[PDB]
């Protein structure tokens, strides 16, 4: 209920306030040291993601089962959009942490994924993506990515998905408000809205590819992964 | 399944 | 010129370009096996790909691209395009996927193929979503054209970035076209932006389904379940799975 | 090593 009553400006303030902190990583790299740094970081980011999700308007209205499902579906997309955002102002580089800013050209399989991440950062930069927009988009990923993979046909199930869709519409309203505020014409607003949401298709793609990479990493059992990360990965082979 | 459950409640 | 088309002319071009609904080689004299069901779906996809190539050439802006860029976009998007078409055809068949007029399957039939039922469930869910939104044929053709032009666009010296900007101008016209359609249909201004977003967010799900289907198809290839045509092998290989 | 798709895009 809170979310449906919020103004555009209050939604934005709520989302800005909810933002997680930027964390740090732990001489020369090996293939092993590298991925360990990244998975250790991911694990620490995931704990902060959970607190953030609980502060996304609408999310705590959902059942614990629905919250788990949305986070299991979205978590890598959310890490990735955060990474892209942090990297916007660093052309050719990915800012994994303020003390781990990595260029493209040593982890078997990582380059294709790095390149997709760099292209998305470059796209954000070209659109001059704003912080207020970014937080709207990250909340859309949380609420959208698993919304169609709700299985039960029950009356409680649909009331659920309907609430999620009403929240999603409010976030769309919020993006449009920001664009209108910024001086965009109606035509420009609609165009920009589409441009931003089409990037989410690319973020989904990158997550799917990254998940495949992470699964092969797990089986090979040479890089240590947290119990939590192993859980989250487990959800995607299901 | 379970760790995420606990984190959400906590 | 794509960029000079009006909204109504864009819609007409897209509707005129639509490919036919093809029949499968379904043989009702024999029970399905994993291999025979996969054989039917891959045989159909193969014949559909030829029509898709001819459709793509009719999507405004696509023939302006170099052959290399045309190849890349279709390599990226082919399965998403087949899947959105399947979901569209299945809208008026709750619980079933109309792969073809003579191949209308439910999820229980999907279980015949290892790992296929999960993908079937996602397709059926998307069909349900379409039905619940009352997706219109004019909106559908816009979305299918968006997939072709968008899916491979961020995997694209500086006539390069002119190709990329061209694609983005075309995608902007298709947005303009969707909004026009919704306005013409009587939707309020607020309803227009809300519906645009709902439709575009489904493309995220279609991408996801494509990625899962491509992994599945690769496993079928890697287990010698079905022989794929040289075309399907190349389209699959573009995705370079393991 | 000419891709089938590349040729079909010309026919
Ligand atoms: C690309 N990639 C793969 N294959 N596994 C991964 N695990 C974690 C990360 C990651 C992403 C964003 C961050 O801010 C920190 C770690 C990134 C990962
Ligand atoms: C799920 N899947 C896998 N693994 N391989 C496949 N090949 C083709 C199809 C398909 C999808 C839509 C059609 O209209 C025709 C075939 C679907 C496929």
């Amino acid at each position: 209920s809170l979310a449906l009553s919020l103004t555009a400006d209050q939604m934005v303030s709520a989302l800005l306030d909810a933002e997680p902190p930027i964390l740090y990583s732990e001489r020369p790299f090996s293939e092993a040291s590298m991925m360990g740094l990244l998975t250790n970081l991911a694990d620490r980011e995931l704990v902060h993601m959970i607190n953030w999700a609980k502060r996304v308007p609408g999310f705590v209205d959902l059942t614990l089962h629905d919250q788990v499902h949305l986070l299991e579906c979205a978590w890598l997309e959310i890490l990735m959009i955060g990474l892209v955002w942090r990297s916007m102002e660093h052309p050719g580089k990915l800012l994994f942490a303020p003390n781990l800013l990595l260029d493209r050209n040593c982890v078997e399989g990582m380059v294709e994924i790095f390149d997709m991440l760099l292209a998305t950062s470059s796209r954000f930069r070209m659109m001059n993506l704003q912080g207020e927009e970014f937080v709207c988009l990250k909340s859309i990923i949380l609420l959208n990515s698993g919304v169609y993979t709700f299985l039960s046909s029950t009356l409680k199930s649909l009331e659920e998905k309907d609430h999620i869709h009403r929240v999603l519409d409010k976030i769309t309203d919020t993006l449009i408000h920001l664009m209108a505020k910024a001086g965009l014409t109606l035509q420009q607003q609609h165009q920009r809205l589409a441009q931003l949401l089409l990037i989410l298709s690319h973020i989904r793609h990158m997550s799917n590819k990254g998940m495949e990479h992470l699964y092969s990493m797990k089986c090979k059992n040479v890089v240590p992964l947290s119990d939590l990360l192993l859980e989250m990965l487990d959800a995607h082979r299901l | 399944h379970k760790i995420l459950h606990r984190l959400l409640q906590d």
